[PDB]
């Protein structure tokens, strides 16, 4: 589904803390233009879709570097 | 196909991107039960895979996709 920015934040907070027991959370990254750019979060169940305008990049990269590295966690 | 190292996939990842924009994508996959993570770029006629997630590395990863969402949005 075609979501705003920031709610897009939520929804991907939610997914990732869905999956902590079992599942597995997709991000691709593509170039749509019909510049903009195209991001959808998936993880088999749920799919939510995202468009960032350059009007708006610099607005939604720190908020989603910032979520991005809070939610992984891996081996030390 | 799986480089297992660091400062080469990023880079041939970079080239493959600058090959074709139209079709060029990289997918991020995480899973939390298995603690890993996983790198994919696909530009249709190659794809290349990381496994290892190496949780070191996770600012270098997120650096690296939002390095490619700047150039998909200049």
């Amino acid at each position: 589904v075609l979501l705003e920015s920031e709610q897009f934040l939520t929804e991907l907070t939610r997914l990732f803390q869905k999956c902590r027991l079992s599942g597995s959370v997709f991000i691709t990254l593509k170039k749509y233009d019909g510049n903009k750019c195209l991001l959808r979060a998936t993880d088999g169940k749920k799919k939510i879709s995202t468009v960032v305008s350059s009007k708006e990049v610099n607005k939604f990269q720190m908020a989603y570097s910032n979520l991005l590295r809070a939610n992984m966690d891996g081996l030390k | 196909a799986q480089y297992q190292t660091w400062e080469e996939f990023s880079r041939a990842a970079e080239k493959l991107y600058l090959a074709d924009p139209m079709k060029a994508r990289v997918v991020l996959k995480y899973r939390h039960s298995d603690g890993s993570l996983c790198i994919k770029v696909t530009d249709d006629l190659v794809c290349l895979v990381y496994r290892t997630d190496q949780a070191q590395d996770v600012k270098k990863i997120e650096k690296f996709h939002s390095q490619l969402m700047r150039l998909m949005v200049a």
